[PDB]
C-alpha cells in the first residue's frame, strides 16, 4: 500500500526495476519502445499499443506502463 | 575639528549617511548594518512615497542635501503653483520660478517625478522645502511604506525566507512604481545606398502599422506589446535573387518584391507600456549627427509596475526576501477590528541571527501608529524619569525618530505599549507584549496563540521579476561560435557549464548531456532538423558533430600540428 | 536552446515530484510543440498562423498548453552545481506570476536559499532524454545524499519545529488522564482517535495532553507488540496505549505497517525514523512519507505559537549587573598581580576561574531566567536553527571522471581491516563512514559460535548491530583499492550506492560522484591540507616514521631531539637525527624512553611523508594513511563522507610504477606491465598523465602536451567520457555503456496477439 | 452576476466513507465554505447514542467486574460504538442481560419500542465460566459530539457511570483545497472533503443533511433584503 | 438532548453605514466558523459600482500634466480611484465633469448621467488655478470584487481613453465575535454578532442579504 501514484511518479521505479537489469537499462528499455509506438503512428512494420492507452497519453509513458505488465521482453548487449 | 595627526598631540561620527538612517542601529550586528544600508540605495521611488513612521533624525537633511528636492532660495511667498512650474514673490521684490522635473528617467530606468508641496498664498522661508522628489514626502527620505507586520509563520508560504502580501498593495498601488525604457534608431548613409525610415514596410498587415504615424513612428500615448513595432526603418538590398517560389507567389499575388530590406525597431521581448514621448533629430534641417547618420529617432516608454509575487523587498536591517505570495485581503490573518495584516514575516530568521533591531520598529511602529498617553499623574514612572517632557503624550500616527548611537531605549519602549489607545470603539488591540490574538481569514477560527504585530517600514527593492524572467525555444545565433545569444528582443539562451556537465555525467544520463552540448547549441544541421521532427511530430534526430570541435581542428591546423580524424575504415576524413 | 530562468518563490502546496512553472516561460519554452498541436486541433490551418498565434498570446492556447505539458518532465538547475543533485526533474505545472515554485524541501539539495535566487530550465526533448529525467534525475527518486547516505530531503527548520510541538507532552493539560478511582471511572481514555478530535476542537482535550486511547489502524511498537498478539496482527484489530493525541496524529503520516513510535518527535529523531523508513521501504513511500510530514510540519509551525517580541529577545538585565563583580574580580587580580601576591601561574589560571565564573553565571540563570516555554527556546530545542575550493574538485573530477563499474563482480578475496566499533567493555564514531555499506571479502563468524555474516553481505546498518552482540572488533571489507577489474572498478567491491540504498549499478560514474562528495565541503587544518594530500606533496612539516620495530631511546640535545631505535634484530640502529623540539612526539599516552615501536607507527604528532611510508609499508599501506588522512580533516568540521569516496581518488595515484630502465621509460601502468618500483604521484600529475592526449590538453598545461604529443605522434582511442562529451560522443558511462545502448526492444509474441 | 461552472461529484472509499470534490469554485471560496462543512456536518445532524449507563456489582468498584475479562474502562469506549436510532428523542432506558460463558453482541440487548440498534454483531464482553450480566443503558437523541455530564452534583444516583456521547453519526470530517486551470487563470478552487460515517445514514445522505441545515441557516440574512442581486451560480 | 429553537437573525445599527447583526442561538464552535464565512464573502463578492476608464481632453495618458492644475494626471487617477459610486443600470454609461476657473475641482463637480449617483461629493479631486482647465469623463461600469485596468489592447477602444483599475466593493471593513456560554448545569449554546461597515453605497442589511443570497444559492449539495 503505497498510494496511487500522480502522473509521472506513475509506476513506481522499484516495480519497473524488477523487469530489467538497472535503471539504465529501463531508461533504454522503455525510450527504443518510445520511437517505436511514435512510428507506428504514422508509418519494417510498426507495433503497439499493446496496452490501451490513455486519452491523450505520451508514447514514453505508454512504454513504462508496458514494462511494468512485463508486455515485453529485451535482450542486452 | 581634529586632524588625523591632531589625535595624538591632545585627548556617532562613525556613521555614514546612509548608515545613519536605520533606526535602532545598536542593537544590530555591524554586519547587518552595512548590509541594511545598500539596500537603502538599492529601492525604487513608489508612486506615493510615503514616509516612514519610524525612523531617525537623518532623513530631513539627507533628502533636501541629495538634490533631487526643490528648496526656496530667498524667504518669501509663492505667486502661481502649476504641475509645471513654481514661483514665488519675494519680499526683496526679486522673482524666482522653478520648472519641475515630470517623469524624467533616471539611469537605471527609475521615475524622477516632483510633487509640488506648497499652496498659493502661502509664506516661505530661505532654505525650505517647495516640492517633493522622487523618494520624499514633505522633506525626508521616503525610500518605503509602513505597513502592518504579522511575525508568524503562516503555512509554509512564508518559508525560510519568502513574504506574503495582502492583495491590498495591488489594489491600492502602495507598492506601485513606474519604470520607463528608452529606445533608439537612426538613419544613416549605407554602403548600398541610404537608410530610410517610413511606415512603408516591405511585407506587413495594415494593423501592425495602425500604431504608426506618417513618419512610421510610434504615435504618443499608444500602447505595445512585445515585438510591436516603435520606428519603422528600411535599409537597401540587393543583388536580392529572389528563391523561384518565392517570385511565384510574387505573381500570383502581385506583390512586387522590393529592393529594400526591413529594418525596423520593435519593443523587445517580454516588454510592454505605454509610449510617453518621442524626441526626432532630422539631418534635413538642423541636428549635428555623427557623419554618416541622416536623422535619429528615440522612443520612451514607462510602466506602472504592481508590486507582483517574485519582487523583493526588504527592510532597513538587511533583511530581505521575495513575495512569495499575495493572498486576497479576506483569507488573511486580521486583528479584532476586522482590520487585516498587509504582509506576514517568518520567524525562523531570528535565532542567533541576530538582527535584533528589526523587532523593535516594529513595535515602535505600532507606538506611532496608535497614540499613547503615559499614566502619570501621582506615579511618574520611573521608567520615564530620563525621557524628556511632552513626549509622554502624542496623537495618532505620529512620526519619531530615535538617532543611532542615542535613540529610545528598551524600558522606555515597555512603558509605551502600555499606554496604547483604543481604536475607534474603546478597545485594545495590541497588549504590552506587542502581540494580538489574530483570526485566520480561511477558516474563521483565531490563531491559538497571540501573534506579535506591528508597522514595519520596508523596501521594494531595485530587481523585479519582470526583468528577470527569461525564456527561449529557439532564437539569434552567434557568428563565430553557433552557440545562441541574446542581443537584441532578448531571447538569450541559458549556458550550461562544467559544472553543470559534471553532475549530468554524475547522473550516469548519456544523452541528455549529449542533447544539451550538440543539438541544442553548436550542431548547424541538427538544431534546424529537431525543430522540423518536432512539428512533424517524428522522432528527434541523431546528433552531429558540434561545431565547437570542427573548429578545434582548424585551430590546431593554424598551428601547424596536422591532426587526422583516423577512422577504422577509412582511415581520414575531412569533416566538410 | 529550450532553455530559461527566473527567480524562484516557495511552493508549500507542490508534491515533491513537481514545479511551479510560470506560464509564460512554460510558453516560449514548449513554443515548437504547442504549435503542432494548435495545427492538428484545427484552430490554425497553417503553422505561420499558429507562430502568430502563440506569440500574440491568444486565449485559444492555454488550453493546448496543458497538453502537451502533461506528464513532460523539465529539469531545474541551480548554480553553482555541486553535486549531481544540484540538478533535478520536476512535473511542471502552470502557475501566475513571473517566478518559479519550488518544492520546499529540495532547498537542500540546491542550497537554495529565497533570498532572491534564481533557478534555470532545461527542457529535455527526445525519448532517451525524457527517460533519463523520469527514471535517473526524477526528484522523488533521489532522497539520499550520494555522500553520505544521509537523507536529505528530510524536513527542515519549519516543519522540525512544527512536529517538535504536535508530539511534545505538556503536564496537565486541558483533558490530561486521570486514573479516576472509587467515585468516577477513568476519564482519560479515549474510544476512538476520532473521539479525541472531537474533544480537541471542544475545549476538552489538548493536543499535548498525557491522554490514552485504544487505536485500530496503527501499529503497535515492537516490545508492546509481542505481549499483546505475538500471532495475528491489528490492520483491524484493536490496543491501547497512552500517547498525545498528536503523536497519533503523526504515526498516521506513516506508512501503515510501520510501528508507533510515541516520541518528542526532535530534529535528531526524524533523521532516525525517514533513515529507517528508507531501508525498509521502496522510494515512492518515503517520497510520500516526507511530503505528509511537510503539510503536518507547517501547519503546526503555524499553530506553534512561536513568534519574537520584546520579551524573548530581552537579554537579562541581572546578566550585564553580575559581570562588574566578575570584571572588577578579574581586574582586582590584576592589581594584585603587579603588586607582588600573582604567583605567576595560579593568578593566570585563577582570572579564568574568575571568568570561569561569568560562565557558570549565565548558565544559572539562563533556563531559569527565560521561562521554559520560550519559542527563541523551542527552535533551539527542536533543532532547526567558493571558487577555491571548486578549483580543487576540477583537478578531482579530471583525475577520476573514468572510473566506472564496469563488471558486477571481480572475484578477487583481497580485502582490508574495519575497526568495527572496538575498545568496548562503544561503538566506534567512524563506523557509519568506514564500515557501513560495504561488503564482507572473508566470512565473519564469533568464536565460539555460529558465522554471524555470511562474505559478500551488504552490511547494512541493522547487520552491524547483530554483529556487535558476538564481540567482534575487526572486519575484512571489500574495497576498490583492492580491486582488481582490468578496466574500472567492480559493483560488489564498490558496494551500496549512497543514493539507491542498493547495490551500485555497472555503469555508474563512481569517479565524478566522488570528486564532487568531496568538493563540495571543500568550500565548506582546512582545504590547504586536503590539497597538500591529493597531490601527494612533502608535508609541510615533515613527521618522521618508524623505519624497524624494536625499542625507542629518546634524547634532548639544544633545541633539538634524537630517537634511536634499537631493532629486535637485533641489528644496525635506526637514529632519527635531529628534531625540532617546536613538533613535538607523538601519543599512544604521550611516547616514552623504552616503549615497543612498530614497523610503521610515526614518531613525533605531524605529517608523515606519504613517499616515505610508500617505500617503507608498501602501497596498500599508504592508500589506508592518506584516507585516514584525508577523512580526519574533513571529520573535523563535521563533514560525513564515506570512505569509498575518498578511496576512488586514491586508487588512481598509484595506478602507475616507474621503470625508466629493462625498459625505455618509467611509469607504465601497474597493469600494463623488467622490475618496477610502486609510485605516488599527485592528482594533477596523475591526471595528466592519462592515456588521452586531448583529455589532458583540456586540462592543464596545453601548449606543453600538444607538442610532446605531435612529437610521439599519438594516437587517441575516444575512450574516456572528457573526449567524447568534446566531439560530441555519447560519454562511456550510465545509458552510454555498450552493454545498455544496444537493448532490442521487441514485444513478446504472447502480448501481441491482445 | 453569474459564476461560470460549480459542480459536484462523489467518489466512495469503503462502505462508510467517501470522497466529495466541488469543482470549481471562485477563489478563495474554498475556504470561506470549506471549514463550515465540516462544522456543520459534524456536530449539526441530528442523531441518537448513549448518555449514561448503570452496571449491577459496579457501585463503588473503581475498574474491576467480576466473571468477564473486559474491566470498567474497556467496557465504556467498547459501548460507545453502539449505533442506534430512535424517535423518542427522550432518555429511554434500554436493557442487556445474558447468562452463562460467552460473548455479549449488540444483539442481546433488548431494545425497548421506538430504538434500533444498527450494529448487532458488535462486541461487548467475554464473559467468565459460569457468569451473568446485567447492564442499563440510557439512550437519548443528540447533535454534535457532547462529553460526559457530571453525574449529579446534587444527592445523587448512587453507581452512575456518565459517558461521552457521540451523538452526530459522522465519526470525522476533514477538508483539502486544490487549484484548477479555468482556461484563464491557474487559481480556482477545488474543494475535497473526507467523511468517514456510522451505518446509520450514508455520506451522500448525510451531506444534504448538512447541505440543508446550512442553506436555511443562512437563509435569515437573505430574507433581510432578499434582492441584492448576490450570485446567480446558474441552473 | 436536542435544544431546538431555530436561529433567529436581528438587525441593529451604530452608526449610518454601519450596523451590526446578532444570530442565535447556536451550536457549540459554529459561530468562528460561520462568521468568517460570511467575511470573506461580503470583503469580495458585493456588486458595484465602480468606474472603469476616463478620459481627459487635453491629455492622452496618464503620464502628463494639464497646464494650470496642481496635480499631474497619475495623481488625479489615484484620487478618482477613492471615489465611491452606484449604478443600478447594467450596459456601461459615462458621466462627466467640467470644471474651470480658480477653486477645488471635487467629486460633486461631477455629473452623473441618470440612474447613477456620486456618494461622496465631498471628496477633493484636483485643485484648479487661474489657467486651469480640467474637462474630464468617467465611464461607469457594474460589476464586484476588484479588476485591473482592462487595458485597451484587449479592447479596441483607441488611444485616446485611459484604463484604471476598478474596486467593487461596498463593504468597508467587516469583523465579528461569539460569546458561547458553556452552561456546566445544562444547555451548552453559541451565539455571535458581525459588525458589518459599508462605504455609503449600500447599507449593511443591503450587504449582509446579498452576501447570504450567494452562500444560500452557493451551497447546492443538494444534487
Ligand atoms: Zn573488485
Amino acid at each position: 500500500a503505497y498510494d496511487t501514484p500522480l502522473g509521472i511518479t506513475n509506476p513506481p521505479i522499484d516495480e519497473l526495476l524488477s523487469r530489467a537489469s538497472s535503471k539504465y537499462a529501463l531508461v533504454i528499455y522503455a525510450a527504443k519502445r518510445a520511437r517505436q509506438i511514435n512510428d507506428y503512428y504514422n508509418q519494417l512494420e510498426y507495433v503497439g499499443p499493446l496496452v490501451e492507452p490513455g486519452l491523450q497519453e505520451k508514447p514514453l509513458s505508454i512504454a513504462l506502463r508496458e514494462i511494468h505488465g512485463d508486455l515485453l521482453e529485451h535482450t542486452e548487449g | 575639528y581634529l586632524t588625523a595627526d591632531e589625535e595624538d598631540r591632545h585627548v556617532r561620527q562613525m556613521v555614514s549617511v546612509a548608515t545613519a538612517m536605520i533606526p535602532f542601529l545598536e542593537h544590530d550586528d555591524a554586519n547587518r548594518a552595512l548590509m541594511g544600508a545598500n539596500m537603502q540605495r538599492q529601492a525604487v521611488p513608489l508612486v506615493r512615497s510615503e514616509a516612514p513612521l519610524v525612523g531617525t533624525g537623518m532623513e530631513l537633511r539627507a533628502a533636501i542635501d541629495a538634490g533631487d528636492v526643490v528648496v526656496a532660495d530667498k524667504t518669501g511667498v509663492i505667486e502661481e503653483v502649476s504641475a509645471d512650474y513654481i514661483t514665488v514673490m519675494a519680499d526683496d521684490g526679486t522673482r524666482q520660478s522653478y520648472r519641475l522635473r515630470k517623469f524624467a528617467r533616471s539611469n537605471h530606468g527609475t521615475c524622477a517625478n516632483q510633487r509640488p508641496i506648497v499652496d498659493a498664498g502661502q509664506r516661505v522661508e530661505a532654505g525650505q522645502v517647495i516640492a517633493d522628489g522622487p523618494c520624499t514626502q514633505n522633506g525626508e527620505m521616503a525610500l518605503g511604506k509602513n505597513l502592518l507586520v504579522a511575525i508568524m509563520p503562516w503555512e509554509g508560504h512564508n518559508y525560510e525566507d519568502a513574504i506574503i502580501l495582502s492583495n491590498r498593495l495591488v489594489e491600492e498601488d502602495v507598492l506601485t512604481s513606474i519604470h520607463i525604457e528608452e529606445h533608439e534608431i537612426d538613419a544613416r548613409d549605407t554602403k548600398l545606398g541610404a537608410e530610410e525610415i517610413t511606415r512603408d514596410i516591405p511585407n506587413v498587415s495594415d494593423e501592425v502599422l495602425a500604431d504608426l504615424d506618417e513618419r512610421g513612428i510610434v504615435r504618443i500615448g499608444a500602447e505595445v506589446r512585445d515585438g510591436d513595432i516603435l520606428v519603422g526603418k528600411v535599409t537597401p538590398k540587393g543583388e536580392t535573387e529572389l528563391t523561384p517560389e518565392e517570385r511565384l507567389l510574387r505573381a500570383i499575388f502581385g506583390e512586387k518584391a522590393r529592393e529594400v530590406r526591413d529594418t525596423s525597431l520593435k519593443v523587445p521581448h517580454g516588454e510592454s507600456g505605454k509610449v510617453i514621448g518621442i524626441r526626432v533629430f532630422s539631418r534635413e534641417d538642423d541636428d549635428e549627427l555623427p557623419a554618416g547618420v541622416n536623422e535619429l529617432v528615440r522612443v520612451y516608454v514607462a510602466q506602472k509596475r504592481k508590486i507582483s509575487d517574485g519582487d523583493k523587498l526588504a527592510g532597513r536591517h538587511g533583511n530581505k526576501g521575495v513575495i512569495g505570495k499575495i493572498l486576497p485581503v479576506e483569507d488573511m490573518p486580521f486583528l479584532p477590528d476586522g482590520t487585516p495584516v498587509d504582509i506576514i514575516l517568518n520567524t525562523h530568521g531570528v535565532p542567533r541571527r541576530m538582527n535584533i533591531g528589526q523587532i523593535l520598529e516594529t513595535h515602535l511602529g505600532w507606538v506611532a501608529k496608535a497614540g499613547w498617553n503615559i499614566d502619570v499623574a501621582a506615579g511618574v514612572p520611573d521608567w520615564a524619569s530620563k525621557l524628556p517632557e511632552e513626549l509622554y503624550s502624542a496623537p495618532a500616527d505620529s512620526t519619531v525618530a530615535t538617532p543611532v548611537f542615542d535613540g529610545a531605549q528598551e524600558g522606555e519602549l515597555a512603558g509605551l505599549l502600555g499606554s496604547t489607545l483604543p481604536n475607534r470603539d474603546g478597545e485594545v488591540m495590541v497588549d504590552a507584549d506587542g502581540k494580538s490574538t489574530l483570526f485566520d481569514g480561511r477558516s474563521g477560527e483565531p490563531f491559538p496563540y497571540p501573534v506579535t504585530v506591528g508597522y514595519m517600514y520596508i523596501l521594494k527593492l531595485h530587481h523585479l521579476v519582470d526583468d528577470k524572467i527569461h525564456a527561449r525555444s529557439t532564437g539569434p545565433y552567434s557568428m563565430i561560435t553557433q552557440q545562441p545569444l541574446g542581443g537584441k528582443a532578448q531571447f538569450g539562451g541559458q549556458r550550461f557549464g562544467e559544472m553543470e556537465c559534471w553532475a549530468m555525467q554524475a547522473y550516469g544520463a548519456a544523452y541528455t548531456l549529449q542533447e544539451l552540448l550538440t543539438i541544442k547549441s553548436d550542431d548547424t544541421v541538427g538544431r534546424v532538423k529537431v525543430y522540423e521532427a518536432i512539428v512533424k511530430g517524428e522522432n528527434i534526430p541523431e546528433p552531429g558533430i558540434p561545431e565547437s570541435f570542427k573548429v578545434l581542428l582548424k585551430e590546431l591546423q593554424s598551428l601547424c600540428l596536422n591532426v587526422e580524424v583516423l577512422s577504422s575504415d577509412g582511415a581520414a576524413i575531412e569533416m566538410r | 536552446d529550450y532553455s530559461g530562468r527566473s527567480v524562484i518563490v516557495v511552493g508549500p502546496q507542490l508534491k515533491l515530484h513537481q514545479c511551479g512553472l510560470p506560464k509564460l516561460m512554460a510558453l516560449e519554452l514548449f513554443k515548437p510543440f504547442v504549435m503542432k498541436r494548435l495545427v492538428d486541433l484545427n484552430h490554425a490551418q497553417n503553422i505561420k498562423s499558429a507562430k502568430r498565434m502563440v506569440e500574440r498570446q491568444r486565449p485559444q492556447v492555454w488550453d493546448v498548453l496543458e497538453e502537451v505539458i502533461a506528464e513532460h518532465p523539465v529539469l531545474l538547475n541551480r548554480a553553482p552545481t555541486l553535486h549531481r543533485l544540484g540538478i533535478q526533474a520536476f512535473e511542471p505545472q502552470l502557475v501566475e506570476g513571473k517566478a518559479i515554485q519550488l518544492h520546499p524541501l529540495v532547498c537542500e539539495a540546491f542550497n537554495a536559499d529565497f533570498d532572491g535566487d534564481q533557478m534555470a530550465v532545461h527542457l529535455p526533448l527526445s525519448a532517451e532524454a525524457q527517460a533519463e529525467a523520469r527514471i535517473l534525475m526524477l526528484s522523488s527518486n533521489n532522497i539520499l545524499s550520494p555522500a553520505s547516505g544521509k537523507p536529505l530531503a528530510m524536513p527542515r527548520l519549519d516543519m522540525v519545529t512544527g512536529l517538535y510541538y504536535l508530539t511534545t507532552l505538556v503536564e496537565g493539560a486541558t483533558g490530561e488522564y486521570q486514573a479516576a478511582t472509587k467515585d468516577a471511572p477513568e476519564q482519560g481514555v479515549y474510544s476512538s482517535p476520532a473521539e479525541a478530535i472531537m474533544a480537541m476542537d471542544r475545549g476538552a482535550l489538548s493536543v499535548r495532553a498525557k491522554i490514552k486511547v485504544r487505536l485500530t489502524e496503527l501499529r503497535p511498537p515492537t516490545d508492546l507488540e509481542a505481549q499483546l498478539f505475538e500471532n495475528g496482527w491489528k490492520p483491524g484489530d484493536a490496543w491501547t496505549a497512552e500517547t498525545t493525541l498528536g503523536r497519533v496524529m503523526f504515526n498516521e503520516l506513516l506508512p501503515k505497517s510501520y510501528p508507533f513510535v510515541n516520541e518528542q518527535m526532535h530534529k535528531k529523531v526524524q533523521a532516525r525514523i525517514i533513515n529507517d523508513l528508507a531501508e525498509r521501504f521502496p522510494m515512492i513511500v518515503v517520497a510520500q512519507t516526507v511530503d505528509k510530514l511537510k503539510d503536518a510540519g507547517f501547519y503546526w509551525a503555524t499553530r506553534s505559537g512561536v513568534t519574537v517580541s520584546m520579551a524573548d529577545v530581552l537579554v537579562p538585565p541581572q546578566k550585564q549587573e553580575i559581570l562588574e563583580r566578575h570584571e572588577a574580580e578579574a581586574d582586582a587580580i590584576e592589581r594584585k598581580y603587579q603588586r607582588g601576591a600573582l604567583n605567576h601561574t595560579e593568578r593566570n589560571e585563577s582570572l579564568v576561574k574568575i571568568w570561569q565564573d561569568a560562565t557558570e553565571e549565565v548558565g544559572k540563570a539562563l533556563e531559569e531566567f527565560y521561562p521554559a516555554d520560550n519559542p527563541i527556546i523551542t527552535i533551539v530545542k527542536s533543532g532547526a536553527t567558493t571558487a577555491d575550493s571548486g578549483y580543487l574538485t576540477r583537478r578531482l573530477v579530471d583525475v577520476s571522471q573514468d572510473v566506472i563499474v564496469r563488471e558486477h563482480d571481480c572475484e578477487t578475496e583481497r580485502g582490508i581491516n574495519v575497526t568495527l566499533a572496538e575498545r568496548g567493555p562503544i561503538r566506534d564514531a567512524h563506523v557509519e563512514t568506514s564500515a557501513f555499506a560495504r561488503t564482507l571479502a572473508t566470512d565473519a563468524v564469533d568464536a565460539n559460535g555460529n558465522v554471524i555474516i555470511e562474505r559478500g553481505h551488504d552490511l547494512g546498518d541493522p547487520a552491524i548491530d547483530a554483529l556487535l552482540a558476538a564481540g567482534i572488533t575487526t572486519v575484512k571489507v571489500r574495497s576498490v583499492l583492492t580491486c582488481t577489474s582490468a578496466t574500472g572498478v567492480c559493483a560488489m567491491c564498490y558496494g551500496r550506492s549512497m543514493a539507491t540504498g542498493k547495490l551500485v549499478d555497472i555503469g555508474e560514474a563512481v569517479g565524478i560522484v566522488a570528486a564532487q562528495s568531496i568538493g563540495e565541503p571543500g568550500t565548506q587544518g582546512g582545504l590547504p591540507r586536503v590539497q597538500e594530500l591529493f597531490e601527494a606533496r612533502v608535508p609541510r612539516n615533515k613527521a618522521p616514521i618508524a623505519d624497524v620495530a624494536g625499542r625507542v631511546r629518546l634524547e634532548e640535545s639544544d633545541k633539538f631531539f634524537k630517537i634511536t631505535i634499537v631493532p629486535d634484530d637485533g641489528g644496525e640502529e635506526v637514529v632519527y637525527d635531529k628534531l625540532s623540539k617546536r613538533q613535538r612526539l607523538r601519543v599512544i599516552g604521550v611516547l616514552s624512553d623504552g616503549d615497543h615501536v612498530e614497523v610503521g607507527d610515526q614518531l613525533m604528532e605531524g605529517a608523515a611523508d606519504p613517499h616515505e611510508v610508500l617505500r617503507v609499508q608498501g602501497p596498500r599501506e599508504v592508500q589506508i594513511h592518506l584516507v585516514k588522512e584525508v577523512q580526519e580533516v574533513y571529520r573535523a568540521q563535521g563533514v560525513s563522507i564515506h570512505d569509498k569516496h575518498i578511496e576512488v581518488i586514491v586508487r588512481q595515484m598509484l595506478r602507475r610504477v616507474t621503470i625508466i630502465d629493462f625498459l625505455p621509460g618509467s611509469l607504465t601502468e601497474r597493469a600494463e606491465f623488467a622490475a618496477g618500483r610502486p609510485v605516488l604521484m599527485g592528482i594533477t600529475k596523475a591526471s595528466l598523465a592519462t592515456d588521452s592526449w586531448l583529455s589532458a590538453a583540456s586540462f592543464q598545461e596545453t601548449t606543453r602536451v600538444l607538442t610532446d604529443a605531435a612529437i610521439n605522434c599519438r594516437s587517441d582511442k575516444l575512450n574516456g567520457l572528457k573526449e567524447n562529451v568534446i566531439i560530441g560522443k555519447l560519454i562511456p558511462a550510465g545509458t552510454g555503456i555498450s552493454r545498455y545502448r544496444n537493448i532490442q526492444v521487441q514485444p513478446t509474441e504472447e502480448a501481441r496477439a491482445a | 452576476l453569474i459564476s461560470q461552472r460549480p459542480t459536484l461529484s462523489e467518489e466512495t472509499v469503503a462502505e462508510n466513507r467517501s470522497r466529495f470534490v466541488i469543482e470549481p469554485l471562485e477563489p478563495g471560496f474554498g475556504y470561506t465554505l470549506g471549514n463550515s462543512l465540516r462544522r456543520t456536518l459534524l456536530s449539526s445532524i441530528p442523531g441518537a447514542a448513549v448518555t449514561s449507563i448503570r452496571i449491577d456489582g459496579v457501585l463503588h468498584e473503581f475498574t474491576t467486574v467480576p466473571g468477564v475479562k473486559e474491566d470498567v474502562t474497556d467496557i465504556i469506549l467498547n459501548l460507545k460504538g453502539l449505533v442506534v436510532s430512535s424517535d423518542d428523542d427522550e432518555p429511554v432506558t434500554m436493557y442487556l442481560r445474558k447468562q452463562g460463558p460467552g460473548v455479549v453482541t449488540a444483539g442481546d440487548i433488548v431494545p425497548p419500542a421506538g430504538v434500533t440498534v444498527h450494529n448487532p454483531d458488535m462486541h461487548i464482553a467475554t464473559l467468565n465460566d459460569k457468569g451473568k450480566l446485567e447492564v442499563e443503558l440510557v439512550v437519548e437523541r443528540g447533535r454534535g459530539y457532547v462529553p460526559a455530564v457530571q453525574n449529579k452534583a446534587s444527592g445523587a444516583e448512587i453507581g452512575r457511570i456518565p459517558v461521552d456521547s457521540i451523538y452526530s453519526p459522522v465519526l470525522k470530517v476533514t477538508y483539502k483545497v486544490e487549484a484548477t486551470r479555468v482556461e484563464q487563470r491557474t487559481d480556482f478552487d477545488k474543494l475535497i472533503i473526507d467523511v468517514e460515517t456510522k451505518n446509520s445514514i450514508s455520506p451522500r445522505d448525510a451531506l444534504a443533511s448538512a447541505g440543508g441545515t446550512l442553506v436555511e441557516l443562512f437563509g435569515l440574512a437573505r430574507e433581510l433584503n432578499a434582492d441584492s442581486e448576490h450570485i446567480e451560480i446558474g441552473p
